[PDB]
């Protein structure tokens, strides 16, 4: 990565 | 001229951006849902829907709805967080309505067959499996685990593998019958899109959603605030080449006043790859003696999670197993967080800091789909949306004061929470840090 | 040019400036220089390279540090890149800071120091990006496959450059080469979301007294050769598969071309690849991955130049599967215009043009994408095409369109300015052996043209 903010989750990717 | 809003009688919230000379759009529907809302046998059930909703619905059997997107050139996704569920469609502005259907059509009329939720139990296993393989997902997962002891946002959005393999037809049905109100939901759109037009299609297509007999706005507190609990976890995997900490404090709600000040003082600590560097022309003294006498670690990461009303704020490093002593890099850290605390940060790493900020905010809304997810996460979970210009406004109002002061108030006398996976001898224990941090 | 609100002029240096859109929340800009590896030739192998990872350094009035300050201070949402056939300097701002933004533009386009030291950084930096870029096929494959396609000229002409060459890259040849490519008269200044009175304003004042060297043209034709090249198969890494590579293809059409949006329906139309909408029922899906999985990836490509371009099929197999390779790939050429009974659908092709469109529009959502499409437009043809007629010939297209174009292809018939052989271009890591008879098989299947 680079530099900023990070919450969780899944996706049907 | 920014951004439209509506209110379906059945609750259903409709919020729109038109971006002019396009021809395309995104179209979301989110849903005031995710793991938080399940419980401790529940755990996991969100996310095996998400799966679920798209092996077939009343109207469409699975292999229709693939062929039906594919032939009109439309992309069709999902994905569940610890606060909500979202399916969104990217089309030409003529599919617009043909995608709102299928979104309604996927979400609240999906068969949900035996046979389907029974073969899903293995894919859902195996992609547990990946993620066991991402230390980092791994890491925060177990500090969501002790910080929000036995609480609904401590819970992984996966769940255990206990409850992937009994997870039923009832689970699902039920969830999405507690869940699934128009009041706990939005339909966000942006890009080539007329909002009356767009209110209609929700009607006629979302019109059938459940009203919740108590209803409450979508901003409006769940509940119990969850509790920021202190603690520890240790994983010792003497077999990882690289350790992996964790270490945070009670942090910020999206609502909250001083949100984008948190968001200010994250980036003043900023990051910092033993390789790489920081990516910024002045690196801070925190960055130096990362780097200095063979490196403290391999790197660091400050980060920030929020959610509706909590949130975490702290630091996540990486060391090497064999050549790192944990506890020098930590300690850099908390002397870092000294300073900001004894306001010896300059004026142009202020102003450094909110530029990255404007720019990370606001620069990345550039296409329909990421405005539609700005709208949709803000107005789902905040009741409303600041347009770029506001957010804009609350970025350059900050001051070298606000962040000093914040950083003492959320950084001073309060608990903090940590998780460290791998070679776990080195690492310091979290009463430790607070009295290096609070002396 | 009309909804767009596309509006273009020069300055009487014969710097073109180009608008589009109209007020955001917030705009782009960049300088688009008509550059590149293909204009290289052997004298000033790697120049292009070295110049872009020099942009934004020291200038004549910018002080080193005190550039990259003021970049971070803009947002740093900026940068410099080149390929075979552009160099260009891009970023998105906030309104209020597009001014300053070109300043810094012009000054590291006009005045760059270039100090030995600058120099040296960059130097001791690309060897080791070579090396690691020698150790990605997707990266490599592609190389070769325009190495042999043009023998090593002009789009053919290293993109990569060769290691040995590297410190030999003098002040003096980048000073070279900047005094033949980076003149006013070579150069487009592009900007969206920002008023063209306001942009001729701007670049007027930071590039209107930029003067013209006058230096010698020397940009030659591509003249597609085709060709075969094999590299040895790359090391066994840990878990990892072991895979060979081919790539098969023949001249394609300059991205001008009249025929260009039915080829890129043929595109599409054969997708391929390793939620729904992600090409699943694209005929290299349906024929070949859900066919063999001794194939680990298998996909179209199409490489569309000023004045040239390479069209065919890429796959990646198993080694045992190797022996195999060129005919399946040479079946699926066959199967889009040779086959009386695999005609190209309407279902088919319906669908494929709905994906060009989707994808177009969709990537033009974003206001770089609008700015470097716009950019590279009117640097190449000085003009913009308007969306609305794109699509127009996108919709038009009818499955003969997509056979005729198929059949031209791949019967090695495409007639461009640099008039090419006929001969397909195959490169491939593995093996040679493994592969088989290559021509033999082309052959067989009636793919190229052998009488000149
Ligand atoms: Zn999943």
């Amino acid at each position: 990565s680079i530099r900023f903010f990070k919450p969780a989750t899944r996706t049907l990717c | 001229p920014g951004t439209r809003t509506s209110k379906l009688p059945n609750g259903l919230t409709i919020a729109t951006e038109y971006i002019p000379n396009t021809s395309s759009a995104t179209v979301g529907i989110f849903v005031d849902a995710g793991s938080r809302a399940e419980n401790v046998k529940n755990n996991g059930t969100a996310h095996f829907l998400q799966h679920l909703a798209f092996k077939g619905t009343q109207n469409r059997p699975q292999q229709g709805i693939e062929l039906e997107i594919e032939n009109i050139g439309s992309h069709l996704n999902a994905y569940t967080s610890r606060e909500n569920t979202v399916y969104y469609a990217k089309s030409l502005q003529e599919d617009i309505p043909k995608a709102v259907d299928i979104l309604s059509d996927i979400l609240t009329k999906s068969v949900l067959d035996n046979s389907a939720i029974e073969r899903e139990r293995d894919v859902i296993i195996r992609e547990s499996e990946e993620v066991d393989k991402m230390y980092d997902e791994v890491v925060f997962d177990h500090l969501h685990e002790i910080t929000y002891k036995d609480q609904p946002l401590g819970r992984t959005i996966l769940g255990p593998i206990k409850n992937i393999k009994s997870i039923t037809r009832t689970d699902l049905k039920d969830y999405i019958t507690k869940n699934y109100k128009g009041d706990r939901m939005v339909l966000a759109g942006a890009g080539a899109v007329d909002h009356e037009k767009l209110v209609q299609y929700a009607q006629k297509y979302f019109g059938h959603v459940p009203k919740s007999e108590s209803p409450v706005p979508l901003g409006s507190p769940r509940g119990p605030l969850p509790v920021f609990c202190r603690g520890e976890r240790f994983i010792k995997e003497n077999t990882l080449p690289t350790t992996h900490i964790a270490i945070a404090l009670e942090g910020v709600s999206w609502s909250a006043p001083d949100y984008f000040v948190a968001l200010a003082t994250q980036a003043i600590v900023g990051n910092w790859d033993r390789a790489i560097g920081t990516g910024t022309n002045s690196p801070s003294p925190l960055a130096v003696a990362a780097s200095q006498n063979g490196s403290l670690a391999n790197s660091y990461m400050s980060f920030s999670t929020s959610y509706a009303d909590s949130g975490l704020w702290g630091m996540y490093i990486v060391t090497d197993s064999n050549e790192h002593n944990v506890r020098l890099i930590v300690n850099e850290i908390l002397k870092e967080w000294k300073r900001i605390k004894s306001g010896k940060i300059s004026d142009a790493e202020v102003n450094r800091a909110k530029a990255q900020l404007k720019a990370a905010l606001l620069l990345s809304l550039d296409g329909s789909t990421a405005i539609v997810e700005d709208i949709g996460r803000q107005v789902v979970t905040t009741g409303k949306r600041l347009s770029p210009e506001e957010v804009f406004e609350q970025v350059d109002k900050i001051t070298k004061d606000d962040i000093i002061m914040w950083a003492n108030y959320r950084l001073q006398n309060k608990p903090v929470s940590m998780v460290a996976l791998g070679n776990t001898s080195t690492v310091p224990n979290v009463s430790y840090i607070e009295e290096k941090l609070n002396q | 040019a009309r909804t767009d609100n596309f509006k273009l002029s020069s300055l009487a240096n014969g710097l073109k400036v180009a608008t589009s859109n109209t007020p955001g929340h917030f705009s782009a800009l960049g300088l688009y220089i008509d550059a590149g590896s293909r204009f290289e030739g052997r004298n000033l192998k790697g120049c292009t390279h070295i110049l872009d990872r020099l942009a934004f350094k020291s200038t004549e009035h910018v002080e080193g540090r005190a550039m990259a300050e003021t970049l971070e201070l803009l947002g740093g949402n900026y940068q410099c890149t080149s390929s075979r056939e552009n160099l260009m300097y891009q970023a998105s701002v906030f309104n209020q800071d597009v001014g300053k933004m070109l300043q810094l533009m012009s000054e590291t386009v006009r005045f760059p120091k270039i100090t030995e030291q600058e120099l040296q950084e960059q130097k001791l930096s690309a060897e080791y990006e070579i090396d690691e870029v020698w150790m990605k096929p997707e990266l490599v494959l592609p190389e070769l496959l325009h190495t042999a396609a043009y023998s090593g000229e002009t789009l053919g002409s290293p993109l990569i450059c060769p290691r040995g060459l590297i410190p030999s890259i003098s002040k003096y040849y980048l000073l070279d080469y900047r005094n033949k490519f980076y003149t006013p008269e070579n150069t487009v200044a592009a900007f969206v979301g920002v008023p063209h009175e306001k942009a001729l304003e701007l670049t007027g004042k930071y590039l209107g007294d930029w003067q013209s060297t006058h230096p010698p043209i020397t940009k030659k034709v591509a003249q597609y050769t085709g060709g075969e090249s094999c590299i040895p198969p790359a090391p066994v890494f840990g878990n990892l598969p072991e895979l060979f590579h081919i790539q098969i293809g023949f001249e394609g059409l300059p991205i001008d071309h009249p025929d260009i949006y039915a080829l890129a329906t043929l595109q599409t139309l054969l997708g391929g690849g390793g939620g729904p909408g992600k090409g699943m029922y694209s005929r290299l899906y349906t024929h070949v991955l859900n066919q063999y999985y001794f194939v680990e990836n298998c996909v179209a490509f199409n490489h569309s130049y000023s004045d040239s371009g390479i069209f065919g099929i890429s796959l990646s197999c198993i080694p045992q599967a190797a022996p195999q390779a060129v005919e399946v790939i040479a079946q699926q050429m066959y199967n889009t215009f040779a086959n009386k009974d695999l005609r190209l659908t309407e279902d088919e092709v319906s669908r494929a043009k709905n994906q060009l469109k989707s994808s177009l529009l969709m990537n033009l959502e974003s206001k770089l994408v609008e700015l470097e499409d716009m950019g590279r437009q009117v640097l190449m043809h000085g003009r913009k095409i308007p969306v609305n007629e794109m699509i127009s010939k996108i919709e038009d297209l009818k499955p003969d369109d997509i056979s005729r174009v198929a059949e031209m292809i791949f019967t090695g018939n495409v007639n461009n300015a640099g008039n090419g052989k006929g001969r397909a271009t195959v490169v491939m890591q593995g093996d040679r052996g493994s592969f088989g008879d290559v021509e033999n098989v082309l052959k067989a299947y009636g793919l190229g043209n052998s009488s000149s």
